[PDB]
RNA sequence: AAAAAUGUGAUCUUGCUUGUAAAUACAAUUUUGAGAGGUUAAUAAAUUACAAGUAGUGCUAUUUUUGUAUUUAGGUUAGCUAUUUAGCUUUACGU
């Protein structure tokens, strides 16, 4: 006896995203960045902006009745880092502080087979 | 100084049990000065029975 | 407010840049085998009751 | 009950009151006790000052601080504000002053509430400076209960103190002032309006 | 507002659509140092208050015995924080 939205979560670096939508997603619901909870504008990807984001995405999900939720991490991904940020681990605390149920657990990062060159040049990226 | 100062003191100071003279610029406000007087007197049976010490604390009290 | 009074048994390794921190094992007085590994802030020993309304935060080992 | 008849007579008075009897024979240390778990261990209730002066070989051994007579760690504190800075019979002519304007005032066993202003005053959940870098978090961490106690009259010195100061009151009326508010404590003392203004500054960074 | 009691197509008093008569005082430090050309654009709050359209209810409603009066009064926001049953500022919004 529950229902279940897909979370539909994300952290790089400088920015982080609790992101609630159906289980299908080609509709969505209640999105929450960082800034949003954070006006200093410096830490925009803060262990805390996260933190008191996802209060966001229990209180617009235990809104429209989503009592529960399955939990999707991306990192940038890319052609980027692929090391999950800060967001996304005190989310991940936070969502489950929140009453929210949690369910099947897992990465997405997009992980390429190669060949959209990197940036930087050559001699790299430097200070 | 005028009487309503000394009958406000006596009618209050029988069995208003905690005093000094800081009890008595803070409740009966001026003076001080005067103040260690209208208090100590007399000592009749009906003022303050005291367990006060010196100068330098005069720390009085209840005829009961 | 929930008190969880803690008992320290097993004084650990000094911590913190000036020193401020001990490390701390507890045993909670009052539940003895639970044996958790906060940290506390004094001149400690072992048996130096302990007290905390955060039951829990279990803490990681600060520069 | 036998007046010594010895010339000299040392007193009648003071020879029935503390032969029948040990303790400074005003307060009776005697069916008064402490009602907390955590500040027993480390809060002397009292070894007998029959007043309240021990040379005093307290800080040598890294622990005896605990041993010590919390009347005679008070009289420790007051001693200040750097001017009296070494008078104590001073400081024991005003807490001899202060253990009867407590009895007076709420008539009490006011050496117990010298020692509820104990267990109550004392700051728990408190923080520390990680280091850290150029900013951060003040790991929130319960002090021992040693510390607790240090702290418990380090802060009640620090707010009876201004009150006399420009004041019609003389630290006898401000210190009972402050331990009554702050056992009841209340916020009308200065503890329980920094003690909490510490609790309050942790429970967030942690 | 405590008492009666004359009544007014039998009697009293809970707001809803309008549009206007008016209070936030200002002065003094401070703004470039005397002396005003632009408290520029912005602007008003809903407050006492009264009448249309009356879900109310027939809309205004008196004489005369009380106590100096007896009636009831006193308290209310906004912002930081990992101290989130707590710490920190305190009616800001270019000053």
């Amino acid at each position: 006896s529950q229902v279940f939205g897909v979370a539909r979560i994300y952290a790089s670096f400088n920015d982080t995203f609790v992101h609630v939508t159906d289980l299908s997603g080609k509709e969505t619901i209640a999105r929450v960045t960082g800034g949003m909870k954070v006006k200093a504008d410096r830490d925009e990807s803060s262990p805390y902006a996260a933190m008191l984001a996802a209060q966001d995405v229990a209180a617009k999900c235990k809104e429209v009745g989503i009592t529960a939720v399955h939990v999707k991490i991306r990192a940038t991904g890319g052609t980027r880092t692929k090391t999950p940020g800060p967001g996304g681990q005190a989310a991940l605390r936070a969502l489950a502080r929140s009453g929210l149920r949690i369910g099947r657990i897992e990465d997405v990062t997009p992980v390429p087979s190669d060949s959209t060159r990197k940036k930087g040049g050559r001699r790299g990226r430097r200070l | 100084l005028d009487q309503e100062k000394y009958d406000r003191i006596l009618k209050e100071v029988p069995t208003y049990r905690y005093v000094s003279v800081s009890v008595l610029v803070d409740r009966l406000k001026i003076g001080g000065s005067l103040a260690r007087i209208a208090l100590r007197h007399l000592e009749k049976e009906g003022i303050i029975k005291p367990v006060s010490k010196h100068s330098k604390q005069a720390i009085y009290t209840r005829a009961t | 407010t929930p008190v969880t009074l803690a008992k320290v048994i097993k004084v650990l390794g000094r911590t913190g840049s000036r020193g401020g921190v001990t490390q701390v094992r507890v045993e909670f007085l009052e539940d003895t085998s639970r044996t958790i590994v906060r940290n506390v802030k004094g001149p400690v020993r072992e048996n130096d009751i302990l007290v905390l309304m955060e039951s829990e935060r279990e803490a990681r080992r600060l520069r | 009950f036998t007046p010594v008849v010895l010339a000299t007579p040392i007193p009648e008075e003071v020879q029935q009151a503390q032969t029948e009897i040990k303790l400074f024979n005003k307060w009776s240390f005697e069916e008064v006790e402490v009602k907390d778990a955590s500040l027993v261990d480390y809060v002397q209730v009292a070894q007998p000052i029959f007043v309240a002066h021990t040379a005093g070989r307290y800080a040598n051994k890294r622990f005896r601080k605990a041993q010590c007579p919390i009347i005679e760690r008070l009289t420790n504190s007051l001693m200040m504000n750097g001017r009296n800075n070494g008078k104590k019979l001073k400081a024991v002519r005003i807490i001899k002053h202060t253990l009867d304007i407590i009895n007076v005032l709420t008539d009490q066993n006011p050496i117990q509430v010298v020692v509820d202003a104990i267990t109550n005053t004392g700051p728990r959940e408190d923080t520390t400076r990680v280091g850290g870098g150029g900013a951060a978090r003040r790991q929130a961490v319960d002090v021992s209960p040693l510390r607790r106690v240090n702290q418990a009259i380090a802060l009640l010195t620090i707010g009876a103190r201004e009150a006399a100061f420009r004041n019609i009151k003389t630290i006898a009326e401000t210190l009972a002032e402050e331990l009554i508010n702050a056992a009841k404590g209340s916020s009308t003392s200065y503890a329980i309006k920094k003690k909490d203004e510490l609790e309050r500054v942790a429970k967030s960074n942690r």
